[PDB]
């Protein structure tokens, strides 16, 4: 029993260390640099409250829930729109004197 | 308060306690290395086809060095 | 050695370390997708392969 | 000449994909080094036994 | 002209997730916070039991 109690003491010490590691992971999960990036995106949105932004946000929410995705759908749409804008502004310097 | 922020945000009590596998951690082999990791992301576009493309690029540059016309 | 043989087949591995690029694999995958898309755009502008 | 213009971007895609392959090689090598350290520690324990 | 209009639509779509909090990042942060909290809870329960 002295052997088994020493073994259980070292096992509970290892469990305590793992619990401390999990607490550290929880602490670093919050107060992240991305968390720092937040609360000023809210300020940027508050510079331009609702109105057209609310409507386009509602449309975006409808698109997102219809797509049944929130990460892959957003990345795919970003890639598609970047590929679209890659071929842009073709002979856009002149529009009027040609008509004249 | 806008319904947008609350819909975008995720309620903390929404998950069903996030119950883990079985009752304890799954048994593991004493080594159980299994390195694998042959591919690390990327993939998609193959490298051999564009390798032939680059070879053709240097070949056509060498051709451009050779005289053309006149 | 299979990977390094592929790298030495694709130009050279030792000429790679001098070039600068973020080490994150996700960023490199995004860049690869971006260059694939712009290559597709150039191809469709040319029309012919 | 248009193909040369496109092939500049094609060889840029070469640079990106080769960087990806070399970083994969680096990850494999450092994981192999970690495995070597682990087996060295296990061999030290075996020597103690 | 239509490509410029579609680029304006694209920039609006970008601002949609940019002006507000990043939806992908906030969802990932919520998920990781949930899993870390449940792991912490089970670890502390096991610690109390032992």
């Amino acid at each position: 029993m002295n052997d088994v109690i020493g073994f259980f003491n070292e096992r509970e010490a290892d469990l305590k260390s793992q619990y401390e590691d999990k607490k550290k992971f929880v602490k670093e999960m919050r107060d992240t640099p991305e968390f720092q990036s937040w609360m000023r995106e809210i300020r940027s949105y508050d510079q331009d409250t609702k109105e057209k932004l609310n409507k386009v946000a509602e449309k975006y929410e409808e698109e997102g829930n219809f797509n049944l995705s929130f990460v892959q759908d957003v990345l795919d749409k970003l890639e598609s729109e970047i590929a679209m804008v890659n071929h842009d502004e073709s002979a856009v310097t002149i529009l009027d004197q040609v008509t004249a | 308060d806008p319904i947008l922020k609350r819909t975008i945000i995720s309620k903390r009590k929404a998950p069903s306690n996030n119950e883990d596998e079985e009752i304890v951690k799954t048994p593991r082999k004493l080594v159980n290395y299994v390195p694998l990791k042959i591919f690390n992301l990327g993939d998609s576009f193959d490298d051999t086809i564009t390798t032939t493309v680059a070879k053709l690029q240097d070949l056509k540059k060498e051709i451009l060095d050779s005289p053309r016309s006149n | 050695q299979r990977q390094i043989q592929n790298a030495c087949a694709f130009c050279s591995k030792e000429r790679i370390e001098n070039v600068d690029l973020p080490d994150t694999q996700e960023e490199i995958k995004r860049e690869l997708d971006k260059v694939s898309r712009m290559i597709q755009k150039a191809e469709k502008s040319l029309g012919l392969s | 000449r248009e193909l040369n213009q496109t092939s500049d971007l094609n060889e840029r895609k070469m640079l990106l994909q080769a960087k990806s392959l070399w970083i994969d090689v680096a990850h494999n090598t450092d994981a192999c080094k970690n495995l070597e350290n682990e087996i060295s520690g296990i061999q030290q324990k075996v020597d103690e036994v | 002209v239509e490509s410029l209009r579609d680029f304006q639509n694209k920039k609006g779509e970008i601002e949609l997730h940019s002006q507000l909090l990043p939806y992908v990042k906030v969802k990932d942060h919520k998920e990781k916070l949930n899993i870390y909290k449940e792991e912490y809870e089970r670890a502390k329960a096991n610690l109390r039991a032992i």
